[PDB]
């Protein structure tokens, strides 16, 4: 996919963005279990 | 399709069943295995049980009970391998 968090992060930063941001592939990947594939 | 690769996330207090949260066909599955083993999530080749959680779950979708066997059992895999 083409957003990922760190663009609406270093949209509002001083301020922060409080609340959290969906859905990157890298972010699924990087917490997932196992790939199945053929 | 050429190629498959279903992303299957577990973890307790998470999600009650396992959750298909990535799916992909020819060069997104191919992108899928490359990050894996970027990020080193064990892949495992099984071409009947990648064809048929295809097919039926699709992304964001818990498994259903056709699949909690084989699911399972490769769960138990990463369990192990962790």
């Amino acid at each position: 996919g083409s957003h990922m968090a760190s663009m609406s992060k270093d949209e509002v930063k001083r301020r922060r963005l409080h609340s959290e941001i969906s859905g990157s592939l890298a972010n699924n990947i990087k917490k997932s279990t196992v790939i199945v594939k053929n | 399709p050429t190629h498959i690769a279903i992303c299957l996330y577990y973890k307790l207090g998470e999600t009650p069943l396992p959750l298909v949260i990535e799916t992909g066909k020819d060069a997104k599955a191919l992108q899928i295995i490359k990050l894996a083993e970027l990020y080193d999530i064990p892949v495992i080749e099984d071409i009947p049980l990648a064809r048929s959680l295809y097919k039926n779950i699709h992304k964001g979708q818990y498994i259903t009970e056709d699949f909690f066997e084989p699911v399972a059992q490769l769960i138990r895999i990463a369990i192990d391998l962790d």
